[PDB]
C-alpha cells in the first residue's frame, strides 16, 4: 500500500483527532450562535484614522481605540442604504456569524455596536492588505508559498463546513495577510448556514462553480470548487477561466476544460483537476473521504496541517509594517464625514444588531 | 500567450460580485 503501519496508524489517529476537535468546536460555535453578544462599545470610544476600503456594503475605517491606543478595522454600514439594497438579512447575518466562529483564519469580531444612523462592525485590524495586492505586485506565487495559504484556506473551510456553513466569497480581493504572514478571512455576507442544498446565485465570477452558473440547487462543494480557483491563481497569476465578459467566462467553467501553466507541478495540476471537476461525483471534498481527500493530496505531501493550524510554519511573505496604525499595504480612499442622525432610522429591522 | 489574454479581458482589477 502507499503507506507503512506507523504511517498509516499516524494519519488514523490525526484524522479522528480533528473529529473530536471539530464536535468541540460546534458546541462552542452554536452557543454564541444561539446567543449573539450585542452593544459591546460605542462609537466615540474610538478616533477615526483613515478608510482602509470601500463597496456599496459602506466602507472600513482603521481606527484607534482610545482607551487602549489600539487599532481596529471598523466597518461602518448605513441602515438606510442597507434596507435599500435589500441586504437587511446579509447584514445580520454577517455580525451573527462574525460574533460566533473563532477561528486562528477567521477575522475577531471585537466589538459591535449601532446607533440611529449605522451600523458598527469592529473588527481586528489586518495591516498587510489583501492577498489581491500581493499577488498582483509579485506576479504569481510559488508552489510552496500558494500551498501555505491553501493550507489555511483548506482547514478554515474544514472548520466552516463542519458548521454548516458555506462561505461563497473565497478570492483573493477577500483575504488579508496579518502581520505574521497568515490569512485572515473577514467577509461573511454571502455564508449560509444550510445543512443541505441552497440555490442563490451570488459570488465572483471567475470563483462560481458550474453548478451556480447552471442554476441548480448546490451545497459546500461550491467552496471546494473555489479552493481550486484560488490555488490555480495563486500559482499562475491569472485564474484558470477568463474573458472580456462573465457570460464568456461562464461557458469556459462549463465546459470541463481547463489548461495549466508549464511551470505548474504534475502533482499540482492532478490536484486542481479533482478540485476543478465538473461532475459533483467526483469532485473533491465532496467524495466519501470528505476534505481528506484533499489534505492528504500528493500535493500537500510537505504540510504539517496542526504546524499550520497553531502558525507555527514560517511564512513564506512578511507584509512591510511599520507600526501600529500603519496603512501602507492599503489604498487611499476619498474622506467622508460619519453623520449620526437625531432620528433612528430603521430601528426595527436591525433589533437583533 | 495565456499571460497576454489575461491582460487583455480587462479583469486584472478587484472584481466585484455579481450583486454589485
Ligand atoms: C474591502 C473590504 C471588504 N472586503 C474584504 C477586505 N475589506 S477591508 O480591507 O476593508 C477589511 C474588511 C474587514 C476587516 C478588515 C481588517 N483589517 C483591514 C481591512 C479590513
Amino acid at each position: 500500500g502507499h503507506m507503512g503501519n506507523a504511517a498509516a496508524a499516524k494519519k488514523g489517529s490525526e484524522q479522528e483527532s480533528v473529529k473530536e476537535f471539530l464536535a468541540k468546536a460546534k458546541e462552542e460555535f452554536l452557543k454564541k450562535w444561539e446567543s449573539p453578544s450585542q452593544n459591546t462599545a460605542q462609537l466615540d470610544h474610538f478616533d477615526r484614522i483613515k478608510t482602509l476600503g470601500t463597496g456599496s456594503f459602506g466602507r472600513v475605517m482603521l481606527v484607534k481605540h482610545k482607551e487602549t491606543g489600539n487599532h481596529y478595522a471598523m466597518k461602518i454600514l448605513d441602515k438606510q442604504k442597507v434596507v435599500k439594497l435589500k441586504q437587511i438579512e446579509h447584514t445580520l447575518n454577517e455580525k451573527r456569524i462574525l460574533q460566533a466562529v473563532n477561528f486562528p483564519f477567521l477575522v475577531k469580531l471585537e466589538f459591535s455596536f449601532k446607533d440611529n444612523s449605522n451600523l458598527y462592525m469592529v473588527m481586528e485590524y489586518v495591516p498587510g492588505g489583501e492577498m489581491f495586492s500581493h499577488l498582483r505586485r509579485i506576479g504569481r506565487f510559488s508552489e510552496p508559498h500558494a500551498r501555505f495559504y491553501a493550507a489555511q484556506i483548506v482547514l478554515t473551510f474544514e472548520y466552516l463546513h463542519s458548521l454548516d456553513l458555506i462561505y461563497r466569497d473565497l478570492k483573493p480581493e477577500n483575504l488579508l495577510i496579518d502581520q505574521q504572514g497568515y490569512i485572515q478571512v473577514t467577509d461573511f455576507g454571502f455564508a449560509k448556514r444550510v445543512k443541505g442544498r441552497t440555490w442563490t446565485l451570488c459570488g465572483t465570477p471567475e470563483y462560481l462553480a458550474p453548478e451556480i452558473i447552471l442554476s441548480k440547487g448546490y451545497n459546500k462543494a461550491v467552496d471546494w470548487w473555489a479552493l481550486g480557483v484560488l490555488i490555480y491563481e495563486m500559482a499562475a497569476g491569472y485564474p484558470p477561466f477568463f474573458a472580456d465578459q462573465p457570460i464568456q467566462i461562464y461557458e469556459k467553467i462549463v465546459s470541463g476544460k481547463v489548461r495549466f501553466p508549464s511551470h505548474f507541478s504534475s502533482d499540482l495540476k492532478d490536484l486542481l483537476r479533482n478540485l476543478l471537476q465538473v461532475d459533483l461525483t467526483k469532485r473533491f471534498g465532496n467524495l466519501k473521504n470528505g476534505v481528506n481527500d484533499i489534505k492528504n493530496h500528493k500535493w500537500f505531501a510537505t504540510t504539517d496541517w496542526i504546524a499550520i493550524y497553531q502558525r507555527k510554519v514560517e511564512a513564506p511573505f512578511i507584509p512591510k509594517f511599520k507600526g501600529p496604525g500603519d496603512t501602507s499595504n492599503f489604498d487611499d480612499y476619498e474622506e467622508e464625514e460619519i453623520r449620526v442622525s437625531i432620528n433612528e432610522k430603521c430601528g426595527k429591522e436591525f433589533t437583533e444588531f | 500567450t495565456t499571460y497576454a489574454d489575461f491582460i487583455a479581458s480587462g479583469r486584472t482589477g478587484r472584481r466585484n460580485a455579481i450583486h454589485d
